[PDB]
RNA sequence: CGCUUCAGCGUUCUUCGGAAUGUCGCGCAUUGGCA
C-alpha cells in the first residue's frame, strides 16, 4: 500500500468565481460572494469544486451510458479513480483532491501592486420582451493569482497506476481545456496546472516515471 | 436627531413618511419625497455609501483605516455638492442628518458604528422605494 | 435593419468642441505669417527651463497680464523658428475677421490623435430634426479627418451688422466630406422619412427665422460676401455655434410670431444682461446671426449637407 | 468528446465602452470608466459581454416568439449553443466564450507612440426648448486597441457542428456589424474579428474544415 | 497633503473654512448677491477644476506612484496657466492667494508621490463643491 | 401574537393562510410569489436564526435586535420591489410579528416566529 | 477683449430553479435454542 503525493500550482487565467452562499450584504452591494477561507478570509478553490469537476469532464470523455441516472454508473476507470458507493460494489477513491489554498507567493505578489485578491465584476441582464437591464455584481478570484494545490493517490493495485494516472494526466488536460467554479461559460474560472512534484510519500512504490 | 429624537430604521421610516406627499394632479398621485427628491439622486448617494461600505468591509480592524476615513471626508464634501446642485437634494440632506452621521462615524472612528449608517442609509433608501 | 454611408459635405465651418480653450499665451500667432502654431505646454516649459528663457517667459507674463501673446515674447528674445518645432504640436490657417486673436477653441481628437466628428454629435442633430427611443437609429464616428481640412476661423456675430469678437475655433474647412456608417430598422425609421424631415426642418429654419436675418443690412453683406452658398436641400447644422434655431426643435414648430415671442421669452428668462433688458420682441430672435475666409466667401457657422449611400 | 479552441483578435474600429461600477469619480472627471483588468489595470473585454450581445443578436435574428419574457425561451439552436435553465429542460452551453483581454503587440505598440489606453470624450445633452445642455465625460478604449479572444466550442453532439459553427459565424458577422458595450447610436463599440486557427485541443474531431 | 503658512492644515474641512471665509452676503437691490473671493465666479472655479482634471486623469491611468517626468511637466505648465489666470483676472488671484493652491502643487511635485496628487486634486475639486454649495 | 379579526398566529395559521391565499390558474400564491423570493426571505431570516441558534442566552441581545431591525428594512425594500411580497408581507404579517419578536425579547419567541416562517415556506411548496 | 451658465440626468440594484439524495439503521460472542 502505497500513497503517492501530486503537488503543483493552479493559476486563474480568468477571474474564478466558485460560489458560497451565507452572506447579507448592502442594498446595491456585491450579491454573489466566492468561498473563502474562514481563518485566513482569502479566496479558496474547494476540493469538492475540483474533484466534481475532473470526474465529469472524464466521465464525459470515456462516455456516458445511455440513460445513465447517477454517478455510480460511471466507467470502471472512473469508479476505481474518484470512488464509487453502488451497492455490492463499492470501490474506495484512490484519488483524495484537497481544497486548493491562495498561494503565499501570489498574496505577495498581490500586496506588491497594492491590488485586491478578488474583484467585483458588474453585469446585467437585457430583458428580451422589456429590454430593462437587471444588474448584479459578482465576486471574482483576480486574474493572475496562484492557488496550490494536493492530491493523493493510493496504489491499490500495482498494475493500473500507470493507467489510472494517465487518466489523472486527462482529466487535468480537459479541466485545463475547461473551467472551474461558476460562470465559466462567460468567460470565468479558466486554470492552468502546473505540477511540482510526483513523489511516493508512504511505501515503496516507484514514481519517477509518472 | 434634533428635538431628542434618536436615529433609527424606524427613524428613517418616519423622515421617509411625513415628508412624502400625494400632490394628486390630474386625478393621479404624484408622490414627492424631500421636495421631489427622485430616486437616481439617491441611488447615486447610494453608490458612494457602497464603495465606502466595501472598502470598510473588506478591512479587518474595527477601527477605520485612513483610507476610510479619506473617504468619510470625500462623502461630506459629494454630500455638500449635491446639496448645492439639486435644493432637493439639500433638503433630504438636512432631513436626514447623513453629513452630520459622517462627522459622527469619524468620530467614533469604529466599523461598528459605520455599519449602522450603511444600515440607517439602506433603510432611507428602502422606505423611499416602498413609499414611492 | 438597413444600412447607409452618411456623407456630410461641409458647406459652413464646422466645431466640434473638446471642452477645452486655449488662449493666446498658450500657443503661437505668426501674424505676418498668418499662422497658429498649437503648441504643447509641457514642452515648451521644458525648452525654455533648458535654454534658460523660462524666467524671462514669466516676467513677460507679468509685465503686460491681459496680453500675453508667446509670439510677441519669443520675437522679443530671438528664438529660432527650428526651436519652435521642437515644441509646436502643429501650425494652422488663420481667418482672423479683426491684429492678434484671443481665445482658442480646440477640436475633438481621440485618443490616436485624429480629428472625427463623434456620432453622438450626428446622432444629437438629428434627434432634434427628427424629433416629433432612436435607438434603432445608430451613428458610427466619422472616420479620421485629414488635418489639412483643419483651420482656425474667426466667429462674426451679425446684429444687423458684422462685429469682430474675441471668437477663435478650428473648424473643418469648406468643401470637407465627412463619412460615417448609419444603421435603422425599416419598422421604427425610414430613410426616406428622415430625410424628407431633414428638408422641411431646414424649410422651416429658413422661414421662420432666416429672412429675418436676410432683411438686416448686415445679413445683406453677409449674403452679398458669399455667405449664402448658391446651393443651401438635406441641411443640418451639425457644428457648434450654428446658431438658436439650430440645436432647438420648437423654433420650427410654433408659427413665426408664437415662436417668436417664446424664444424671447426662454431668452430672457436665462440670459437677463441681453434679452432682459430689451423691452420688447426684436424682429428676430435670436437678434444675431451664427465667419469669414481670407478668400471672397462668407461663411456661416457649421452649414452641412447629408447624403445617405446604401 | 472533443473541446475545440477558437483563437484571435477582437479590434475596436470605434472607441468602446463596456462599463463597470464601484469606482468614485472626482466632479469634473470620468464619470462612467470602463471594465479593466485588475492585475494589469488595462482595458478588457468581458466573456459575459460578447455571449450576451452576440446572443441576443443570434436571437433577434432567427426570430422571437410573442411575449418572449425569458432567455429560456429562444430558438432551438439558441438553446443548444448558448445553453438553458429550463426546469425539466436544462441544456448545456456548447460556447465558453471568455475574457477577451489587452494584446501584448497593441500594448508594445500604443507605449510606443505615447498614446493612453483609454480616451476621454466629452459629451453633453442639450433641452431642446431651454436650449441648456448638461455635460458629461465618458472614458473609452482608443480606437487601434487588440484584444485577442479565446471560445472553447464543446462537441456533444458530432452530427450538430457544422450548424453550431454556421451559427457562430452568423453571430459574428452579427456582433462585427453591431456595436459592443456602449451604445453604437452614439457611435461607441465598433469591433472587428479575425480568427488566428480553429483546431480540436481535445479528443479527435477533425477542425480543419471549420 | 501639505500645510500652508503658519502652520495651518490643508483639509477638505479647511477647504469649506477657506470658502466660507471669504463668502460674503452682501446682498444688493434687496436681493442676496452671493460674492465668493471678491466676484470669483463659477465658471473660473470649474476651467482652473478642468486644469486639474486633465493631469488627474492622466495620474490615475499610470499605476507606478512615482509621477512621471510627463506629469512633473504637466504640473509646471499648471503652475504656468494658474500664474496666467491670476494675472488676467484678480478674483482668481484672489482665489490662488487665499486658496495657497500653487504652494500646494509644488509641495506635490516636491513629493513625487501619486498620493499627494491625488490628495490636492480631492482638495481642488473640494474647493469646487464647496463654493458650488454655499452659492 | 394575533392578527386583525381576532385570529390566531401559529402554524396552523401558516397552513391556512398559505391555503386561502392559494389560487389556480398553474398555483398562484399571494398574486404570483414565486419560491425563489420566498427562499430569499427564508435565508435572511436563515442567518438570523443562525445567529441566535448559536446564542444560548434567553434574551435577544442587541447584535440580533438590530439584524432583527434590519429585517424589517429588508421586508420593506422587497415590498417595494415587487408587488408580491408586498402581498405576502401583509397577509403573513411577518413585519408585524418582527415588531411583536422585538417587543418580548426572548429566544423563544424569535425561535417561535422563525417555525413560523419556515411553516410559510414549507406549505408554499407543499400547495404548489 | 473674451465672458457667463451647465457638469451629469432620469432608470433598473439582481432574477429564476434546485434546498439535499441514495446506502447502511446495529452485527457478533456469551445468555437463549438444539442436541
Amino acid at each position: 500500500y502505497s500513497k503517492i503525493r501530486i503537488v503543483g500550482k493552479i493559476d486563474v487565467l480568468t477571474g474564478l468565481h466558485i460560489g458560497g452562499g451565507g452572506e447579507t450584504s448592502m442594498i446595491g452591494a456585491i450579491a454573489s460572494p466566492v468561498v473563502r477561507d474562514p481563518y485566513s478570509r482569502l479566496p479558496i478553490i474547494p476540493g469538492s469544486s475540483i474533484k466534481g469537476k475532473m470526474r465529469s469532464l472524464l466521465a464525459k470523455h470515456i462516455g456516458l451510458i445511455p440513460g445513465q441516472k447517477m454517478h455510480n454508473q460511471d466507467a470502471p476507470e472512473i469508479l476505481r479513480l474518484f470512488g464509487s458507493s453502488q451497492k455490492g460494489a463499492i470501490q474506495s477513491s484512490r484519488l483524495q483532491i484537497s481544497d486548493a489554498f491562495f498561494s503565499k507567493a501570489s498574496q505577495e505578489e498581490f500586496d506588491k501592486k497594492d491590488l485586491a485578491y478578488t474583484e467585483t465584476k458588474f453585469e446585467n441582464t437585457i430583458s428580451r420582451l422589456t429590454a430593462v437591464a437587471n444588474p448584479r455584481q459578482i465576486e471574482r478570484v483576480t486574474r493572475g493569482a496562484s492557488f496550490d494545490f494536493h492530491i493523493i493517490y493510493n496504489v491499490e493495485n500495482i498494475n493500473e497506476v500507470m493507467a489510472d494516472f494517465e487518466n489523472i494526466k486527462t482529466a487535468i488536460h480537459l479541466l485545463e481545456n475547461d473551467y472551474l467554479g461558476g460562470g465559466g461559460t462567460r468567460g470565468n474560472g479558466r486554470i492552468r496546472f502546473v505540477i511540482d512534484s510526483i513523489d511516493t510519500v508512504v511505501g515503496d512504490f516507484d514514481s519517477s516515471n509518472l | 436627531t434634533k428635538t431628542g429624537e434618536m436615529i433609527d430604521l424606524n427613524f428613517a421610516r418616519k423622515v421617509v413618511e411625513e415628508n412624502k406627499r400625494v400632490k394628486d394632479n390630474r386625478g393621479r398621485q404624484e408622490i414627492v419625497l424631500f421636495n421631489g427628491l427622485t430616486t437616481s439622486k439617491l441611488r447615486n448617494l447610494l453608490e458612494l455609501i457602497n464603495h465606502v461600505y466595501t472598502k470598510v468591509y473588506n478591512s479587518d480592524d474595527t477601527t477605520l483605516s485612513e483610507d476610510v476615513r479619506d473617504e468619510l471626508e470625500y462623502l461630506k464634501v459629494k454630500f455638500a455638492y449635491e446639496s448645492g446642485r439639486e435644493p432637493a437634494v439639500r433638503t433630504f440632506i438636512e432631513k436626514t442628518y447623513v453629513d452630520k452621521l459622517v462627522d459622527v462615524v469619524l468620530k467614533k472612528n469604529t466599523k461598528k458604528i459605520f455599519l449602522d449608517y450603511c444600515k440607517y442609509f439602506e433603510a432611507l433608501v428602502a422606505y423611499a422605494k416602498f413609499y414611492r | 435593419e438597413k444600412v447607409y454611408q452618411v456623407k456630410l459635405k461641409v458647406y459652413g465651418p464646422v466645431h466640434i468642441g473638446s471642452g477645452k480653450i486655449i488662449r493666446k499665451q498658450e500657443y503661437i500667432y505668426d501674424r505676418r505669417k498668418s499662422l497658429a502654431h498649437i503648441v504643447d505646454g509641457p514642452n515648451l516649459v521644458k525648452f525654455l527651463n533648458k535654454k534658460g528663457k523660462f524666467t524671462a517667459y514669466l516676467q513677460y507674463l507679468n509685465t503686460t497680464k491681459e496680453r500675453a501673446d508667446l509670439y510677441t515674447f519669443l520675437r522679443q528674445e530671438q528664438i529660432d523658428t527650428n526651436d519652435w518645432k521642437t515644441f509646436v504640436l502643429y501650425t494652422e490657417r488663420v481667418n482672423q475677421g479683426k491684429k492678434g486673436m484671443n481665445d482658442l477653441h480646440l477640436f475633438v481628437r481621440d485618443g490616436r490623435g485624429d480629428l472625427y466628428i463623434p456620432g453622438s454629435s450626428l446622432k444629437g442633430a438629428l434627434r432634434t430634426v427628427l424629433e416629433g427611443a432612436f435607438h434603432s437609429l445608430s451613428i458610427s464616428d466619422s472616420l479620421p479627418i485629414d488635418p489639412k481640412n483643419l483651420a482656425i476661423y474667426q466667429k462674426i456675430d451679425i446684429n444687423k451688422e458684422l462685429k469682430p469678437m474675441p471668437l477663435y475655433r478650428e473648424c473643418v474647412n469648406v468643401g470637407t466630406t465627412v463619412e460615417f456608417t448609419m444603421k435603422i430598422n425599416s419598422d421604427d425609421w425610414t430613410i426616406e422619412k428622415i430625410e424628407k424631415q431633414i428638408q422641411q426642418a431646414y424649410l422651416q429654419y429658413w422661414n421662420k427665422w432666416f429672412v429675418g436675418m436676410v432683411t438686416t443690412p448686415g445679413g445683406k453683406a453677409f449674403i452679398k460676401g458669399g455667405g449664402l452658398p448658391s446651393v443651401l436641400p438635406t441641411v443640418l447644422f451639425l457644428g457648434g455655434g450654428t446658431g438658436f434655431p439650430s440645436k432647438t426643435t420648437h423654433y420650427l414648430q410654433k408659427p413665426k410670431e408664437q415662436a417668436q415671442k417664446d424664444i424671447f421669452a426662454i431668452l430672457q428668462r436665462r440670459f437677463r444682461n441681453v434679452y432682459g433688458k430689451m423691452a420688447t420682441v426684436p424682429k428676430n430672435v435670436p437678434m444675431v446671426l451664427k465667419v469669414n475666409d481670407s478668400t471672397n466667401k462668407w461663411y456661416q457657422q457649421g452649414v452641412c449637407l447629408l447624403e445617405f449611400q446604401p
